[PDB]
């Protein structure tokens, strides 16, 4: 889950930027605070995750939450993989049995919705002597930005 | 000669593995897996208009005899008691004894019920039933 | 030096009650080494009052 | 694929053989729990690269003279269908093909694909050596030679690999009918000397016990089964009495033929009718 | 001599086929097939006065040795978990070896529970029972 | 670790069949059931340490000529394989290890520890008799030599220990393949005069018995079974016949090899892929 | 049999949402509803001249396994204190799992019983039954 | 279904919704058992669950029953 | 399946606790709750146009095995004759096993209802029926 | 397991006893008691405020196995006909085997229902029901 959208407590704020103002911030990659009013209530909301990298091309670097998603799966994932067999005596091991204990973790994380979705065989193992090298891709998660609306009155 | 176009697995040809571990003096093992069809009967129809699938159970066998060493209960992967509970999943794997290769694999296998028989006249042999949520046949050429 | 203290803690954040503009490029510096590393980690920023966009 | 167990068990027996008598740190290993006199008098006459006495290993009834210090006696024995399937279907292949071969290849460079060559074409290939290839590697075999993306993989330009492949032969598509057979095989040592035939059926057992990585038993000889007679003077007419224990292998194969299938459709007549 | 009049159906006159593939080293298969027929009491008899039929029930059993490859798994035509959703139907045909005819076909069959087995002293083998809607044995002479 | 069971069934007879004819009462005990006849004149004649009659142990076909007073005859007998584990596999180890050794080692004080000395390395300690080390004692075996804490044990300074434990080869890692043995040996006792070989077939059976307790047995000879054979001559043509009972003993034993492992992991390449 | 050809809801096919979440471990889930029909009669006949509708009554069931987080307490969907009276209403939907289409909506839900089980062996049951003011069944078309 | 077909409804739109007629019906011949006339709805049942089939129940109140036309 | 991460509050992972102690040979527990929900309908239109709440009804049930010794008549939670109206009210808290954290609690309980029984071959079955004033979950979070 | 260590009151443990002798071929009895409690409720809010209790209820049940001699009827404890004007207040006792300790007594009882029942091949039943002024559970300490 992003910060994206939550509300905030601070009582006030310096400056209230307008909508061209936020703009401008997001779009360069700045991470800013809007205000909002209710009939009788008043939010201070995270407009959207920005890190200080610019590039809107690839979710990762831009999106810290989903970064931050890639990075514990990645994370998690080695620190287990380390004890298994690395760390626990293994006698034997294979190129095959990496792949099927990856896709085993992975499939866990898709039924605790962890991740929603990803390819089942883009992963890729190479072993050499006493390296292995572990390849594989997965899906970000996408969140609900823009909503347009119009309205049309009519008679009767 | 030996045209793989005909080949056949037997005993020699498998290993059963754990965590890495292949288990050792391991006899047999039977898998099962139910989809739990059920037939649609409309009123004007004796016939089953279709079949729908709705519920997936599958458990797994093992027999083995014990080994002194490392045995189900000394490798942590069995339990005797409330030890039970703080045992994680595990998956079980079936790999080639040739290419390594896997053959089948189960993934987030759970204990069932566990049998041990000491008799006089024959080697001591143990069985376990495992419930597993998911097969899979990944990882292949 | 500071930094360096906490390298092996598992802290994925971190945040320096700072503006120096020095001060953050040593933590950016730093925050790369640990994620080569293997100790993933986010750093948030903030500097000054009702400054300039 | 007709099998004849007695050429396959010579092939498998003498190089094997030879090897394991070779050095000294194995037979060691195997003769453990043996006694120190004939442990030590066979590593004597026959163990080491440059032993005096050797063993040999032939079938029955020689017409010539056959060495009775030590020697391995093979002879066919009887037997058996075991199992069937129905109309006699074994298998079906798009693809002739053979053998099923092991051969090593270093890896080598062209300009969009990182490539293995090997001896003879490829029918299908089973396993490369600790890899498992993704989609992104695009794995493809063209031939003589199976190959990969080059830039991506461009750190293993030299990988020392080895290819587990099947050999092809044509690409006409047939059937193959043929059942399963169980064979019994006699093997038997001779010696005038008791001991050195006991160490002879030990080091037998051992070699047998290390043909099951085998590849070619691994698919076409499973379910291997042994049994031992008693030791047994084999012929008293002479000055001194042949030792010998004869041992019984068990195995199954399955007998087939490929019955060639000349029909191919690519073209189809959909018409309606009408009264 | 060869007198047609009395001739019986065996092992080696039959193939079992599945969309055009022979499968190879196919050992049994049983089928079975309810009515459901049930009798009508009156009052006035013990007897039943007539049966009607009710409920059409059939399923078809195949019992094969593992090949390392084209199993039922590796063929798609069964499944070992989810992937079993997107599976189809399929049309499983007895057909002659001698004249290529068609002895009995099933429509519509679908898969009810897989069984496999690995044992130490025998060739793998497994089991898979069908479900299908209708059986038919047209296109004769 | 290659069976050769009749070495096994030498080197446990001889001594044990010295040490039970050594004494009068150990043979009282097993001949309490015979006559008071044969009993005595059996005493007489073989019984105590200044025996001047004594029996022999052999195999058979012995080119030499073997006393008809008293002996005992091995012949090896056939054998069956009974069952298999899957791919053969029997177990698996991290470190080469022979055979199981038992030893007496007194206590010794070190500095910080209480240890006891072997004779060899350790691969794995099965058992310290009447000893249950705690936590607290801190158990540590490094190589010749196992230890525990000195302070709260110092009143056992000089406990007169057994150790049961196992011999260390190398530090390298395998696989243990082989399947398991059903084999029998025929032994018969012989003797120109009947009730001798009666008591001798009697002595063979206490004998027999008091192995089960070996380690060896215990370890790799599991399931020990027995049957008697009649009363035959075993020789007409002397002047004298022979006669002797056969009897056939069963065991049960894993042939096996080690198959070394040189893979070992120590590095891992996680790395993602871009498109 | 297959996943998109089955002309039948299944239990699998279906998913319960509310607010914009899934409810895990959703067990069981009923509606009903009376329109207040009633007949009408005079003196002239006894047969009932026309039926009229009188009374809209409404109500969706729903049980569920009380996870360990959360549950309708804690998510706040459901209250025990006088806190229900800071509750608003609520909308559930019945949702097609292929596609996330929706089959049937409730609007302006609120909570009338809320029953809870424990027992020694048994899984933790939570129940809930909610009154709602429309039920409607639109943007399938 | 009857929701989607029109035959059932379950907002407001019911009192749009006229009477209906239903037939139970010989599957040979399709001639008629008898006829409900004038049906109109009372109750409407739905069931959701884990692994049975969606059950969708209905209970109509009609003016009258013929059985006529058989003869 | 391990005792951490089941997401599911077994029986197991339960405990009942009342005035600082836990209740021994405990079988069962249910608590039930009804808020007095209503339907507002005007003479405009049947549709109701509102939901209210009216009365607030909370009773919360207790069985257990009659232990020889710390039953509630022996222990005073319980009474059977005039004392009853000497006994003041009770709290009930169910707690999660694991940690001594709290599920939920009941405030206020005061007893309506007592039952017994013996029986030849059966275990005694105590029975209690408690009606409380409010029930709160909080300090979870 | 054992008689004296087993914490829980089996049903073989338990005597019952009316007026210095033991019932024999009793096979059940039950005791239901209500307090009568209620709730308060006013104007300022829904929530109950108080609970009250208002009458005492108490019954208990037994059943019995019709002996040839000592019945209810036989022995006077129960009555038929007009005699049970005649006949006074009864106490029961339900006390532990071991060493005639009282468990629970009744005070009291007067009967309301008595049932018999007589079948072809089963066991004649005997049923009574007693209403009882007071219960006490004291001696115990």
């Amino acid at each position: 889950e992003s910060i994206t959208f939550k509300p905030l407590r601070v009582s006030s704020l310096d400056q209230i930027y307008e909508s061209i103002d936020l703009d401008e911030l997001n779009e360069n990659g700045i991470i800013s605070i809007e205000f909002v009013r209710n009939r009788t209530n008043t939010f201070f909301r995270i407009v959207d995750d920005v890190t200080t990298f610019n590039d809107k091309s690839d979710p990762v670097k831009a999106e810290m939450a989903v970064g931050e998603a890639n990075d514990f799966l990645v994370s998690e994932l080695k620190v287990q993989l380390e004890d298994q067999f690395i760390g626990t005596r293994t006698i034997n091991t294979s190129a095959s049995i990496i792949k099927d204990f990856i896709q085993s973790y992975l499939g866990r994380k898709k039924r605790d919705n962890e991740i929603q979705d990803f390819p089942a065989e883009d992963v890729q193992v190479i072993v050499e002597g006493n390296e292995a090298r572990i390849s594989m891709t997965v899906y970000p998660i996408r969140s609900f930005k823009k909503i347009s609306v119009s309205l049309v009155y009519k008679q009767q | 000669a030996s045209e793989a176009k005909q080949t056949v697995h037997t005993g020699n040809t498998v290993l059963l593995m754990i965590k890495g571990k292949p288990v050792g003096r391991a006899q047999s093992a039977s898998g099962q897996r139910e989809y739990g069809t059920t037939g649609v009967y409309e009123i004007g129809s004796i016939m089953p208009q279709e079949h729908v699938y709705l519920r997936y159970e599958g458990t797994i066998t093992v027999e083995r005899l014990r080994m002194k060493k490392e045995n189900f209960a000394d490798l942590g992967y069995a339990s005797l008691g409330e030890e039970i509970l703080k045992k994680d999943i595990i998956d079980i794997l079936v790999v080639d004894n040739l290419t390594k290769q896997v053959i089948i694999s189960y993934h987030g296998c759970s204990a069932n019920n566990y049998n041990e028989t000491w008799q006089t006249n024959e080697i001591v042999t143990e069985e376990i039933e495992f419930s597993y949520l998911t097969a899979s046949d990944k990882a292949r050429t | 030096d500071k930094l360096d203290k906490f390298a092996h803690e598992g802290g994925y954040y971190i945040v320096p009650l700072s503006s120096k503009q020095s001060v953050h490029a040593e933590v950016a510096s730093f925050v790369k080494e640990r994620s080569d590393a293997g100790e993933p980690m986010r750093a948030i920023v903030g500097g000054g009052f009702n400054e300039s966009k | 694929a007709i099998t004849s167990v007695d050429s396959y068990l010579l092939s498998e027996i003498k190089p094997r053989l030879n090897t394991v008598l070779e050095n000294c740190y194995i037979i060691d290993e195997v003769l453990k729990d043996f006694d120190y006199q004939t442990r030590e008098s066979f590593k004597e006459a026959f163990c080491g690269k440059n032993a005096q006495h050797e063993v040999t290993v032939g079938f029955n009834f020689p017409k010539f003279k056959n060495n009775y210090e030590a020697h391995y006696l093979i002879q066919l024995g009887q037997g058996q269908e075991t199992k069937n399937s129905l109309g006699s279907i074994q298998s079906s292949y798009f693809e002739a093909t053979g053998d099923t071969l092991v051969e090593s290849s270093t890896a080598i460079r062209e300009d969009d694909k990182l490539v293995f060559t090997v001896s003879k074409p490829i029918g299908e290939l089973i396993k490369v050596e600790d890899i498992e290839f993704a989609k992104y590697d695009n794995l493809q075999v063209e031939g003589n030679k199976v190959s990969f993306k080059y830039q991506t993989n461009e750190d293993y330009e030299n990988y020392n690999a080895n290819i587990i492949f099947t050999e092809k032969k044509n690409d006409s598509k047939g059937l193959v009918k043929g059942f399963t057979v169980e064979e019994q095989v006699t093997v038997v040592g001779l010696s005038f000397n008791v001991d050195v035939a006991r160490c002879l059926d030990a080091v037998l057992k051992m070699i047998l016990i290390s043909m099951r990585d085998s590849i070619e038993e691994q698919q076409t000889f499973q379910l291997q089964n042994l049994s031992f007679g008693d030791i047994a003077p084999i012929i008293e007419d002479g000055d001194s009495m042949i030792f010998g224990r004869p041992t019984i292998i068990k195995y199954t194969s399955s007998l087939d033929l490929d019955y060639t299938i000349t029909q191919d459709i690519n073209k189809l007549t959909f018409k309606e009718r009408k009264d």
